This record gives structure tokens, C-alpha cells and sequence, in this order.
């Protein structure tokens, strides 16, 4: 079980680019890209509902 | 503190394209090379 609703996408991504920042190696931004490909589809629910996706995305991360 | 701030972090991300492509050119490593751009211009003010 697992409470979704871009949740679970949000989630996952922080702690993508919290371990880059000490296994920086040559794959630093392969980790970055992750992290930035997984908060999609929660600017993907915001274009379709309307909302602004920066301010959403913002406060889910702060 | 704002929406062109966020704006003006891609800008200056897109015009590092410049050096990326001279070591791509030149054959050595874009990170490697970008790396020691960082490395070395906090205190190098010019020149480097």
C-alpha cells in the first residue's frame, strides 16, 4: 500500500539528488535527471489542472 | 526570489554550451573539463 496522488514521485526525488551531492563521481547529473524526470507527473496533473506548476512543485519540495 | 530568477538559472546553465563543445571537439571529457572551470574561477576573477 502506498498513498499516491504525485506523492510517491515527489518523494523518491529528493533523495535522487541528496545522495548526487556524495556520489558525485561522473554520474552527478544522471541522478539530477532522475530526480527532474520523476516531479513530471506532478507537473503533469498540474497543466491539466490548471495550476501553476512551479509554485506547486515548489511547495511540495519546501 | 522569483519567476525570472528561475528563468535566469537556465540561462546561465544554457550558456555554458560554449566550453562543452570545444572539449567535445577536442576529445577530452565535457565534465572533467567543466569541472575544473568550477574548480578554478571562484578565485580567478579573469583570465582563466
Amino acid at each position: 500500500v502506498v498513498y499516491g496522488g504525485g506523492a510517491a514521485e515527489v518523494t523518491m526525488s529528493l533523495a535522487v539528488s541528496e545522495e548526487a551531492d556524495k556520489q558525485r563521481g561522473i554520474d552527478q547529473y544522471a541522478f539530477r535527471g532522475f530526480a527532474q524526470a520523476l516531479d513530471t507527473i506532478p507537473m503533469t496533473l498540474a497543466e491539466n489542472s490548471g495550476l501553476d506548476p512551479i509554485g506547486t512543485l515548489s511547495t511540495l519540495k519546501s | 526570489e522569483g519567476v525570472q530568477a528561475f528563468i535566469w538559472q537556465e540561462f546561465a546553465s544554457a550558456l555554458e554550451v560554449i566550453p562543452t563543445t570545444l572539449a567535445e571537439n577536442a576529445g577530452l571529457n565535457s565534465i572533467k573539463v567543466v569541472t575544473e572551470l568550477r574548480s578554478k574561477h571562484e578565485n580567478g576573477e579573469l583570465n582563466d
